Parts: C-alpha cells; sequence; structure tokens
C-alpha cells in the first residue's frame, strides 16, 4: 500500500533530519569536557559536523566550524565539592572577574559594522540625523540605582544606526566620566532612569571604552555581563 | 519591576533607511512611506520602500483580478444590493464546476467557470509571487532559504486545487472561494474520507504546528531573555559567539540536557514550519487517491 | 558532562527554596528544589499510569487510557478504578508542570536572563488547566475534561466539537487558528532569512541585518526587524494558545448551542435583516 510505504518512509527521513539538525546544532561548544577543561569520555551518540567556513565582511577574515574551542581569559573560580555536579564558587569578586551572571565572553575587541563597513552602535551625537521620536526623552535625567541613590545622569542614548533603535544610555558619574548602561536594564521614568540591577556605588565598576565614540563586541560583552550580574551580586542592597 | 522589552521604551528615527544595493536594479524601488510610530513600539517604524519590477506588477494584477473575480460573483449573489452584501458576506461562496464537467473548461460562467478564471489569476499570482521570493534573494546574494520554504507552502496549496482535483478526475473535488464556505468543504472532507484523525500525515501536521508555537514560544522567549546581551543581533553571534549565545544555549541544557546554537536553532525553526504544510500536503493527496477511508486504512495499516 | 563555555556559569545561587541543598546538576540537567519536585510528581503520575493500566489490563502505549470520573460523580471523589486515578494522575500533571516552570526560574536567575520562557511556558499550562480543572469546575463534573490516552484524547475532541456542530463556527477558535497559521508562516520566514544571511550565494560574504530588512522591504514593503520577530513570534504563539483557552472555557458554560447559530446576530440586525435576496433571504 503507498499510503504505508509513504509514511514509513516519512520516519526515516525525520530520523535522518533530526541527526542532521542535532549535528549542526554541535558546531559550537563541543567537544564537551570535564570541570577542568580536558575532553569528557562520554560525547554522546552524535559525532561532530564536517566543519563549515563562514566568510566574514569587511576582511574581518571567516569562522571555521567546529573547531578548537578555548574560552581565552582566566576563570576565577574554584570547586566546593570533591565530586562533579557541584557549583563552583568565585575567588574574588565575581562582579569584577567576570563569573556567574557577570560573565563576559571574549569576543573580537572590534566593533560591528553595518552592511557598508560602518560602525553599528554610535552615540546619538555623532548620528546624523538621529533624534528621539517618541517616547520620554531620557538624556538629561539622573540615573538611581537599587539603592535608591543617584548614581548620575544621562548624557546620551548609544544608537542602532541600521535598525534605527536605542541600545545604550552613557551616562556620566560624579568624577566626569561615562559609563554604557544597556537600553534592556533601565526603567525610562518621568523624572529618572531607574536601574535595578545595581546600586549606585558599582556604576564606577561598570568596565569602561576605550575609544569614546565606538563600542567593541568584546566591551558590550563586559558590560552587559556586568549589569545584569548585579541582579545576583548587588542583592543586598536591595531591599526593594 | 524589570523592564520586560515587550514594548520599547523610546523610539529613535534617522534618515530613511534606503537599504542595501548589492546587484538590486535601483530604478524598480519606490521611496519611502510614512514612518508609523504605532508600529515603532513594537517593530520597525519604517515602511517601505517595496520593489516593483514586471513579475511585481504581474503578480499583484492578477492577484487583485482573482480578488475581484470573486467579489463581482458575490455582489451578483447579493443582487447588486450594499446592504445584502455585507449582511450575506461570510455566506456568499464561488464554487468550482460540478463533477459532470469533469476537468473540462467547458462549464458555464454562472457554474464553474468564474471559479476556474479565478483559479487561474490565483495560479499565476502566487507562483510569480514565488519567482519574486527566489529573484529579490538572489538580487542581493542571500541564500534561496525563503523560496525553499515558501515552495512548502504551496506545496499543500497546489495540492488542494490542482493536484488532488486533477488525479481525482475533476474540479469538483476543489475548494470553494468563501468564508463559511471554505470551512464546510474542510469539515466535510474529513467526513467524507472517514475522519483525518486517522490520516498519519494530518496527526503529524499537527505535532509539527503546535510544534512550531512551541518553538516560536521557546526562541522568541529566549531572544528576548538575552536581549540584554544583545540575543536578537543573530548573525554576529553566528559569527563570534557572545555570552547571549552561551547563557541561551545553557538555560536549555540544564532544563532539557540538550540545546541549540545561534544558527541552528533557525534550522530547528525552518523544518519545524515547511514540515507542516509537507506533511500536510502528503496526508491530503493520498485522501481519495490511494486512501478513501482514513479509519478502514488505520485497520490494516495498509 | 560540560559545554566548552560552561563552568563560568556554573556558581552558586538563584535557588528559590532550599539555599544551596539542591543547587546543583547530574550531567546536565540543573537540579534545584524543583528538579526534585517534578521528578516526584512525574515518577508518582507515570507509577499511577502504570498502575491504572494494569488495571485495565494492557501494557500496549496505543491503548492504556485513563479516564476521568463519568458525569455522575460531578466535582466529587471516584473510586481509584472509576476516574480516582485519573484525579490524582491530573494533580501529579499540575505539581510537574509548575514545578518545571519554577525550576525554569531558577535557571534564569543563575543565569542572570529574562523570565521570558517559564512566562510563555505558563500559557500552556494555562491552556491544560482549562481543559482539565477550569472547564470542568464552571461545567460542573470531572467527567467533562479529555482523558489521558493517544487515540481515546482525540475521540475527545472529536466528540467535543461536534457536540457543537462543525466547531469551526467558534468565533474564538477561528481566532486561535488564525494565529497559529500566521505564527508558522512567521517561524519559516524568521527561520528561512537569518539562514539566507548567514548562508548566502557560494564564495559571497556572510550579510548583515541591514540586508535581511531589505529583503523583506523588497518583498512586501515592510519589515519588522530583529527585535521586532522576536516580539512577534512570541505573541503570535502566546496569542494563539490564550484564544485556544478562551475558545474552550466559553464553550459548555457560556454557550452550548450550535456554533454554526451564534452567527445569527448579525444576520438578524434590524437595517437589514428583512431585505430580500441573497442566501439569508
Ligand atoms: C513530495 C513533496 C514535494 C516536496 C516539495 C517541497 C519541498 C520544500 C522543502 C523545503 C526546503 C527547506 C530547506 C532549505 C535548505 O536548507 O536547503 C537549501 C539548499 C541550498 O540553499 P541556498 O539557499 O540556495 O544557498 C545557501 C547555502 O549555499 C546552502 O544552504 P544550507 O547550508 O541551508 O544548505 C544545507 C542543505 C543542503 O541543501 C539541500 O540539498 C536542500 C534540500 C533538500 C531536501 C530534502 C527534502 C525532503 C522532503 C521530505 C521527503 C519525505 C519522504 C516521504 O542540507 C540540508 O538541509 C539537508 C537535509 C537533510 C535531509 C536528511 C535526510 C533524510 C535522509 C535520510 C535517512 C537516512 C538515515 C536515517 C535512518 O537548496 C538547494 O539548492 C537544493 C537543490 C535540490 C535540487 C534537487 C533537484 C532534483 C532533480
Ligand atoms: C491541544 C488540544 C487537544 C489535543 C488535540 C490533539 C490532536 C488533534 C492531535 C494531538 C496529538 C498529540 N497530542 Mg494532543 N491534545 C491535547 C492535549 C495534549 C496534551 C496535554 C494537554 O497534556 C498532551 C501531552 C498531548 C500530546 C499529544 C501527542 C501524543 C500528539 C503529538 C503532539 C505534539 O507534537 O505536540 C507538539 C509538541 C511537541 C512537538 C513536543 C513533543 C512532545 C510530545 C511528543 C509529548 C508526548 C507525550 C505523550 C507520549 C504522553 C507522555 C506522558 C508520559 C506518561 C510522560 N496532547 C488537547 C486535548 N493532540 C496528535 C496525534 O497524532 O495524536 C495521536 C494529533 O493529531
Ligand atoms: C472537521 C475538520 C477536520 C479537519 C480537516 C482538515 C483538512 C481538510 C485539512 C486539515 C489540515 C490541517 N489541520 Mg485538520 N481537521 C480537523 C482537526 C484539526 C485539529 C483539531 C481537531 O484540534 C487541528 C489542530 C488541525 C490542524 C490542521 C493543520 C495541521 C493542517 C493545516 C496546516 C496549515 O498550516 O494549513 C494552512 C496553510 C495553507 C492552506 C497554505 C497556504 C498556501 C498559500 C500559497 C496561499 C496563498 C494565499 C494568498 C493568495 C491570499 C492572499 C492574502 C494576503 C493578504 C496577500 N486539524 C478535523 C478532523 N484538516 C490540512 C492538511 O494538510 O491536512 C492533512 C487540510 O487540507
Ligand atoms: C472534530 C474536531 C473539531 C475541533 C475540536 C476542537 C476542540 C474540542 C478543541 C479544539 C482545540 C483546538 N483547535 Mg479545533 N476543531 C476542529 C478543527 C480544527 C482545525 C482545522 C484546520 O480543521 C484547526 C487548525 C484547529 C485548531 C484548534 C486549536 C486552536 C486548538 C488546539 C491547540 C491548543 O489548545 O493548544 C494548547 C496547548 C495544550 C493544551 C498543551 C499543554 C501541555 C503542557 C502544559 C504539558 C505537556 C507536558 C508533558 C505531558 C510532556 C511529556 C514529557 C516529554 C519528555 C516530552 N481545530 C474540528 C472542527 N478544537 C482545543 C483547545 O482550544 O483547547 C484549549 C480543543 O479542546
Ligand atoms: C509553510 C508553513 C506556512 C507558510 C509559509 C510561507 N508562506 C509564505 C511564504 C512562506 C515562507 C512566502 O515567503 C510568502 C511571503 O511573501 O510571505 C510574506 C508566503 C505567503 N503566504 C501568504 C498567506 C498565507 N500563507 C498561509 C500559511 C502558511 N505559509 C503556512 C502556515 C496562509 C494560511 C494559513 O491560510 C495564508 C493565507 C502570503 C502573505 C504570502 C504569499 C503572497 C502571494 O502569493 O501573493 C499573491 C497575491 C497577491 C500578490 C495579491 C493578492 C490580492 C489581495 C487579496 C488583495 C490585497 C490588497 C493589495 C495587497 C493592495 C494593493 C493595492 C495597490 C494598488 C495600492
Ligand atoms: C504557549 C505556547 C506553546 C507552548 C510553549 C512552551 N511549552 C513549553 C515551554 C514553553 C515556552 C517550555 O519552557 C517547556 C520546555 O521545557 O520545552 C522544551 C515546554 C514544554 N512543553 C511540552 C509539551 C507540549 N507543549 C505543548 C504546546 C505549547 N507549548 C503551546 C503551543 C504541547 C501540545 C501543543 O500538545 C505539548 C505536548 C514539554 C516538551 C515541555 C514541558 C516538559 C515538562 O513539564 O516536564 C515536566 C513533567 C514531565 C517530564 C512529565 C510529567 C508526566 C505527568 C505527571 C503524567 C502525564 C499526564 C499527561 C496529562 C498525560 C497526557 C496524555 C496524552 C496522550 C494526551
Ligand atoms: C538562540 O537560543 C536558543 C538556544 O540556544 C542557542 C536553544 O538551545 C534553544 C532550545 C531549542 C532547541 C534545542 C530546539 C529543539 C527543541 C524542540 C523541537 C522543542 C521540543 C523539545 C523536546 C521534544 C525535548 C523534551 C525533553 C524534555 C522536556 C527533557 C526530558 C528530561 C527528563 C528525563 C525529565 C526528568 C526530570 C528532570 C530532568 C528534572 C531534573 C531532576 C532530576 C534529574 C533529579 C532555543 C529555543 C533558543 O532560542
Ligand atoms: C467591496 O467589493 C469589491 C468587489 C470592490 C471587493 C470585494 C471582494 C471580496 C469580498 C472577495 C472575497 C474573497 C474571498 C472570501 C475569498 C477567500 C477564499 C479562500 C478562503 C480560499 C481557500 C482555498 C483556496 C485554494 C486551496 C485554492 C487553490 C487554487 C489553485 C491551486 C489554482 C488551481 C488552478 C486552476 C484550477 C486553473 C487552471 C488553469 C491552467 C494553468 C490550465
Ligand atoms: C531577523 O529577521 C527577521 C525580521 O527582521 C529583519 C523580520 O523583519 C522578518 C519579517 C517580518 C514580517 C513582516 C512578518 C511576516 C509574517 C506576517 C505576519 C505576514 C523576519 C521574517 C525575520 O526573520
Ligand atoms: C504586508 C505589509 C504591507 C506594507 C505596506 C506597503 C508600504 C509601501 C509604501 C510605499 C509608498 C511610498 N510613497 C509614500 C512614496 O508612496
Ligand atoms: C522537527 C522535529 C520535531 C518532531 C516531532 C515529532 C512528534 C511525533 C508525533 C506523533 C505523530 C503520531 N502519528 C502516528 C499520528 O503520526
Ligand atoms: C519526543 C520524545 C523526546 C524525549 C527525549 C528527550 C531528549 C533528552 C536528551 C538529553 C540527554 C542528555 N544526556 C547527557 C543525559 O544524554
Ligand atoms: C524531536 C525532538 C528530538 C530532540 C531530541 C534529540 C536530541 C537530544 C539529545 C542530544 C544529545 C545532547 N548531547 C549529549 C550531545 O549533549
Ligand atoms: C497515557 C498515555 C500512555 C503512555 C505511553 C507511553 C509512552 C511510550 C512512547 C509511545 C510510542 C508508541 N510506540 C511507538 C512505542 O508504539
Ligand atoms: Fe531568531
Amino acid at each position: 500500500d503507498l499510503a504505508s510505504l509513504a509514511i514509513y518512509s516519512f520516519w526515516i527521513f525525520l530520523a535522518g533530519l533530526i541527526y542532521y539538525l542535532q549535528t549542526e546544532n554541535m558546531r559550537e561548544g563541543y567537544p564537551l569536557e570535564n570541570e577542568d577543561g580536558t575532553p569528557a569520555a562520554n560525547q554522546g551518540p552524535f559525532p561532530l559536523p564536517k566543519p563549515k567556513t563562514f566568510i566574514l565582511p569587511h576582511g574581518r577574515g571567516t569562522l571555521t566550524v567546529p573547531g578548537p574551542e578555548s574560552e581565552d581569559r582566566p576563570i576565577a573560580l574554584a570547586r566546593t565539592a570533591v565530586s562533579e555536579g557541584f557549583p563552583h564558587a568565585p575567588t574574588g569578586d565575581p562582579m569584577k572577574d567576570g563569573v556567574g551572571p557577570a560573565s563576559w565572553v571574549a569576543r573580537r575587541d572590534l566593533p560591528e559594522l553595518d552592511g557598508h563597513g560602518h560602525n553599528k552602535i554610535k552615540p546619538m551625537k555623532a548620528a546624523a540625523g538621529f533624534h528621539v521620536s517618541a517616547g520620554k526623552n531620557p538624556i538629561g535625567l539622573p540615573v538611581r540605582g537599587c539603592d535608591l541613590e543617584i548614581a548620575g545622569k544621562v548624557v546620551d542614548i548609544w544608537v542602532d544606526i541600521p535598525e534605527q533603535m536605542a541600545r545604550f544610555l552613557e551616562v556620566e558619574l560624579k568624577d566626569g566620566s561615562t559609563r554604557l548602561l544597556p537600553m534592556q536594564m533601565v526603567k525610562v521614568q518621568s523624572n529618572r532612569v531607574h536601574v535595578n540591577a545595581l546600586s549606585s556605588d558599582l556604576f564606577a565598576g561598570i568596565p569602561t571604552i576605550k575609544s569614546p565614540t565606538e563600542v567593541t563586541l568584546l566591551e558590550e560583552d563586559k558590560i552587559c555581563g556586568y549589569v545584569a550580574g548585579g541582579l545576583m551580586y548587588a542583592a543586598p542592597k536591595r531591599k526593594s | 519591576a524589570e523592564y520586560q522589552n515587550i514594548f520599547s521604551q523610546v523610539q529613535v528615527r534617522g534618515p530613511a533607511d534606503l537599504g542595501m544595493t548589492e546587484d538590486v536594479n535601483l530604478a524598480n524601488r519606490s521611496g519611502v512611506g510614512p514612518f508609523s510610530t504605532l508600529l515603532g513600539w513594537f517593530g520597525n517604524a519604517q515602511l517601505g520602500p517595496i520593489y516593483l519590477g514586471s513579475l511585481g506588477v504581474l503578480s499583484l494584477f492578477s492577484g487583485l483580478m482573482w480578488f475581484f473575480t470573486i467579489g463581482i460573483w458575490f455582489w451578483y449573489q447579493a443582487g447588486w444590493n450594499p446592504a445584502v452584501f455585507l449582511r450575506d458576506l461570510f455566506f456568499f461562496s464561488l464554487e468550482p464546476p460540478a463533477p459532470e464537467y469533469g476537468l473540462s473548461f467547458a462549464a458555464p460562467l454562472k457554474e464553474g467557470g468564474l471559479w476556474l478564471i479565478a483559479s487561474f489569476f490565483m495560479f499565476v499570482a502566487v507562483w510569480s509571487w514565488w519567482g519574486r521570493t527566489y529573484l529579490r534573494a538572489q538580487a542581493l546574494g542571500m541564500g534561496k532559504h525563503t523560496a525553499w520554504a515558501f515552495l512548502s507552502a504551496i506545496w499543500l496549496w497546489m495540492v488542494l486545487g490542482f493536484i488532488r482535483p486533477i488525479l481525482m478526475g475533476s474540479w469538483s473535488e476543489a475548494v470553494p472561494y468563501g468564508i463559511f464556505s471554505h470551512l464546510d468543504w474542510t469539515n466535510n472532507f474529513s467526513l467524507v474520507h472517514g475522519n483525518l484523525f486517522y490520516n498519519p500525515f494530518h496527526g503529524l501536521s499537527i505535532a509539527f504546528l503546535y510544534g512550531s508555537a512551541l518553538l516560536f514560544a521557546m526562541h522568541g522567549a529566549t531572544i528576548l531573555a538575552v536581549s540584554r546581551f544583545g540575543g536578537e543581533r543573530e548573525l554576529e553571534q553566528i559569527a563570534d559567539r557572545g555570552t547571549a549565545a552561551e547563557r541561551a544555549a545553557l538555560f536549555w541544557r540544564w532544563t532539557m540536557g540538550f540545546n541549540a546554537t545561534m544558527e541552528g536553532i533557525h534550522r530547528w525553526a525552518i523544518w519545524m514550519a515547511v514540515l507542516v504544510t509537507l506533511t500536510g500536503g502528503i496526508g491530503i493527496l493520498l485522501s481519495g487517491t490511494v486512501v478513501d477511508n482514513w479509519y478502514v486504512w488505520g485497520q490494516n495499516h495498509g | 558532562a560540560l559545554l566548552s563555555f560552561e563552568r563560568k556559569y556554573r556558581v552558586p545561587g538563584g535557588t528559590l527554596v532550599g539555599g544551596n541543598l539542591f543547587d546543583f546538576w547530574v550531567g546536565p540537567f540543573y537540579v534545584g528544589f524543583f528538579g526534585v519536585a517534578t521528578f516526584f510528581f512525574a515518577a508518582l503520575g507515570i507509577i499511577l499510569i502504570a498502575w491504572s493500566a494494569v488495571l485495565q489490563g494492557t501494557w500496549n502505549p496505543q491503548l492504556i487510557s485513563v479516564y476521568p470520573p463519568a458525569l455522575e460523580y460531578g466535582l466529587g471523589g471516584a473510586p481509584l478504578a472509576k476516574g480516582g486515578l485519573w484525579q490524582i494522575i491530573t494533580i501529579c500533571a499540575t505539581g510537574a508542570f509548575v514545578s518545571w516552570a519554577l525550576r525554569e526560574v531558577e535557571i534564569c536567575r543563575k543565569l542572570g536572563i529574562g523570565y521570558h520562557i517559564p512566562f510563555a511556558f505558563a500559557f500552556a499550562i494555562l491552556a491544560y488547566l482549562t481543559l482539565v480543572l477550569f472547564r470542568p469546575v464552571m461545567m460542573g463534573a470531572w467527567g467533562y475534561a479529555f482523558p489521558y490516552g493517544i487515540w481515546t484524547h482525540l475521540d475527545w475532541v472529536s466528540n467535543t466539537g461536534y457536540t457543537y456542530g462543525n466547531f469551526h463556527y467558534n468565533p474564538a477558535h477561528m481566532i486561535a487558528i488564525s494565529f497559529f497559521f500566521t505564527n508558522a508562516l512567521a517561524l519559516a520566514l524568521h527561520g528561512a532569512l537569518v539562514l539566507s544571511a548567514a548562508n548566502p550565494e557560494k564564495g559571497k560574504e556572510m550579510r548583515t541585518p541591514d540586508h535581511e530588512d531589505t529583503f523583506f522591504r523588497d518583498l512586501v514593503g515592510y519589515s519588522i526587524g530583529t527585535l521586532g520577530i522576536h516580539r512577534l513570534g512570541l505573541l503570535l504563539s502566546l496569542s494563539a494558545v490564550f484564544f485556544s483557552a478562551l475558545c474552550m472555557i466559553i464553550t459548555g458554560t457560556i454557550w452550548f448551542d450550535q456554533w454554526v447559530d451564534w452567527w445569527q446576530w448579525w444576520v438578524k440586525l434590524p437595517w437589514w435583516a428583512n431585505i430580500p435576496g441573497g442566501i439569508n433571504g
């Protein structure tokens, strides 16, 4: 019977498809590892797929995956137990060390580029002629932390040019320098910008950028990680 | 509370974005439309530009011809009365020829011929719109994934109105043009074929339809949960994995013991979706051609 | 046992209950209090289903079925063999699902991410609870819920629907189906777009999000964008489930006749009800 053949065939196709899908999804983070960074004995029944190569635009190179995985950074953590499967305690200050919910990946220390090869993200003052088109303009507002203390003041919005959206608020601290706060981590209110993740005294600790009119993939990760990390690590000063 | 990133708090605008050029014939692009502040709380504010070109115009005109052929019939059925038209809008139906005419184009206008003309215009509207999804990708140097995915939807459509009727021996097997009547056709199709719940392809089709809602709830939710680390910048996370993509992965690894990559989730996505109409088209195509009664088939599984 | 980047994330903390007591993993799986709770609820339920299979006299997966109390029981208890197991298996299910969501919350907290995933899951749970808890309670009997069996759950869908004629005519059902179809449309497109950019024509460089906006603007004259599309899929699929739960919570309670007849209110509006011609005159 033809319908029997079709259904039997479809199930074979589907098993092959799942196989293809599962192996495609192993192009990052494999091979599996023990807690010490060495190859685990049990890799499971799916083998790594043949490598593929992405040609990156603007002479940024290629990416080939799967390939040799390494963190390319020290991880300030240590075992809390004598066997596998337990948590690893921060050895220093997890906010400063960039671990746990404060983690960052070692992405390329260059800015994301748009389709024309220009910096994707720019402060608004340097983006012609971008401006606030709706909603409360946060520029000028005091920035309050989860301790209800003023940490600083908004001096600009960093915008995504090709996608015409707000990505960071640039915030000036008591000392005259600035930090970026991810847009997703702030509440813009009528009289303030409220930051639930950080108490005021942790604002100085926000990773700084090296050029004041661009931000690198690497710097983005450190900022976003640091600010997210505050949810867990600032919790003693909140109390909300 | 925490801001959830469902609606934006602050919109920004800059010069109208006219987009990438690559091999696109710029002569065929409109200029920007208006900007919608409303749309921009949720997505992009900018409307247009759109691309015209010869296939575009063909498809569009042909699509309207389809729509107006049905609309003309509707007015006729309403006796040209504006108030009856609205009252009975969902009850109007443009029906295919009766079985007697088989596959011939010899049926009178008021008894099938108009359905055929409507169907003709639909055929060229859709297929030329397909050529469009291919060509707009080509002109940009992009992969052909959209046109390949569109083809799975086209398969079910083609099966319902064209392939199945041809294999069955008559246009009377096809779907009528009307709101309520397309529903009655659907119910009747199942009844007459022994209940589609016994068609293994209908069951798969459902698994994938539900699967799509599960998966898009999962993916959408995940991206929003990691948008605080720039997670929605999926292409650069593919090219250079960030903490967004690592936290996303690990969320799922810790929850259910396996995970995706930033590129691979989108392959799970496309296949979950296209499998809906793929299995669907097969289930419908076998109905009445090979299997009269799914219940009966199910009792033998063959 | 660990992805190459995983260790930096496996720190202590995030739990809702029990402090460090269950703060650990088994292979890739996080545990926590709600991992333990989920295991308990799920294991009990699976055991109770197996017992029910013994009482039914079958170990065939396509035959095992666990039916709710018959309508005569109303909203009270029933003998184990005649609906009581169903009642307990349902408590276990609910316990398992809610525990699963709450374990998801603990994972979120450890990972420093938004709570969107368990929030979305809660819609699926609420739809489940609509069928087995809210609707039966509003209708006055457990027996209105669906039975737990692969094929018998499909008999119930069919029987329930036809109780109201062609269920297509439930207007809330119509909106639900619309979201389901639109969701699958959007999943296909999102999937295809991102891949068409990451995997361009042979030898070309990866395309950009700019290319993705461009493509869709070329095609239909609008592009929702990269944040928007993930917002959209979330909304479409959660709306689909919301209107699913709506379409059923109102069936057998506020409306209980043939759904086709609900549409008569529009046709019988005074200003055109009586005009001759058309389908309804
Ligand atoms: C949602 C509206 C109706 C419904 C109407 C339909 C219809 C119609 C069909 C199904 C079908 C499915 N339904 Mg149902 N069914 C519903 C209630 C549910 C519930 C529940 C609420 O707990 C569950 C677990 C299931 C699960 C099942 C699967 C056996 C089958 C594939 C679905 C799927 O891929 O989903 C999408 C989700 C995924 C792809 C994720 C994968 C998870 C699946 C495979 C879970 C399997 C669970 C099952 C084996 C029971 C396991 C319990 C164990 C004791 C632990 N249904 C209610 C009553 N269902 C199809 C079928 O073919 O049935 C025979 C079908 O045609
Ligand atoms: C009483 C009714 C019967 C029944 C009869 C049918 C019939 C008949 C069919 C289905 C099919 C389906 N059924 Mg059923 N089904 C029932 C029970 C259910 C139940 C349930 C009980 O809970 C569920 C969840 C489903 C679910 C489904 C879907 C999985 C599937 C359709 C997928 C799809 O995306 O199509 C929607 C997608 C399309 C139709 C493709 C669209 C194609 C493009 C090319 C159209 C272009 C449009 C354009 C020209 C218009 C322009 C407008 C724009 C503004 C420009 N069925 C019962 C048993 N079912 C279909 C199937 O495949 O089954 C095997 C089908 O034919
Ligand atoms: C002959 C039958 C009738 C009909 C009967 C009715 C009836 C009756 C119902 C529907 C419902 C549905 N119908 Mg109908 N409907 C039919 C015609 C169709 C057609 C069609 C194309 O003809 C379509 C597309 C639909 C589609 C719709 C959907 C809107 C909706 C089901 C999805 C849902 O509620 O998910 C919601 C999701 C869930 C309930 C799943 C939640 C499960 C989670 C919480 C847990 C599972 C975990 C666990 C068990 C997994 C195991 C662990 C493993 C490791 C995996 N119907 C015909 C006309 N329809 C149903 C509905 O709206 O329900 C609310 C419903 O009850
Ligand atoms: C495979 C799974 C799902 C799927 C996939 C899918 N659908 C697709 C695609 C793919 C990937 C395409 O890329 C294509 C697309 O372009 O999407 C935007 C499409 C598409 N699927 C569509 C609809 C659709 N898909 C369906 C669903 C599904 N498609 C499945 C669920 C359904 C359902 C569920 O019934 C609908 C109805 C369209 C939005 C689009 C195909 C466009 C098309 O073929 O157009 C032909 C006809 C016209 C060009 C015009 C028609 C005339 C209108 C009736 C009038 C409207 C007015 C007009 C637009 C204004 C112009 C006036 C001017 C003079 C000012
Ligand atoms: C709201 C939008 C959609 C959605 C979203 C969604 N689902 C979710 C979540 C989200 C975001 C996940 O976070 C969560 C997940 O971990 O996904 C992998 C999940 C999930 N959705 C799942 C399934 C599922 N979702 C459904 C669909 C939907 N989920 C909606 C369409 C369906 C359908 C459509 O039928 C199914 C079957 C699981 C894969 C997972 C939740 C896993 C879980 O809760 O595990 C804990 C408990 C167990 C391991 C099993 C317990 C067993 C019971 C005690 C006994 C069994 C009783 C049962 C009632 C019998 C059913 C018999 C059937 C034949 C009917
Ligand atoms: C206000 O008034 C005006 C007139 C201005 C506008 C109003 C118009 C109105 C009200 C129109 C309403 C349109 C409606 C209600 C149509 C909806 C139809 C539906 C629900 C479609 C459902 C199914 C469609 C299918 C499956 C059709 C399949 C079609 C094909 C596969 C084409 C088949 C090809 C054939 C038969 C032609 C053969 C020709 C060759 C190539 C030999
Ligand atoms: C990462 O890219 C994504 C967006 O951002 C560039 C989108 O713009 C779109 C397209 C959005 C629309 C118009 C939804 C189409 C479905 C309907 C409701 C007809 C897709 C698919 C997407 O993947
Ligand atoms: C499916 C979404 C439909 C998008 C609507 C099309 C918008 C295109 C706007 C073109 C008009 C340009 N203008 C203002 C010069 O006329
Ligand atoms: C893209 C992978 C998703 C695969 C989901 C598979 C679900 C299996 C559903 C069982 C259908 C049963 N049957 C016999 C009616 O076909
Ligand atoms: C459609 C039924 C799905 C049930 C299978 C669930 C898949 C979970 C696989 C993860 C296994 C992880 N590990 C390391 C223990 O192998
Ligand atoms: C239809 C959905 C089925 C998905 C389950 C198949 C993949 C789960 C097992 C993947 C193995 C994970 N592992 C061991 C490589 O880490
Ligand atoms: C309440 C439903 C009964 C539980 C069914 C047990 C799950 C086993 C997997 C079902 C697959 C059917 N199969 C292929 C073994 O026949
Ligand atoms: Fe995505």
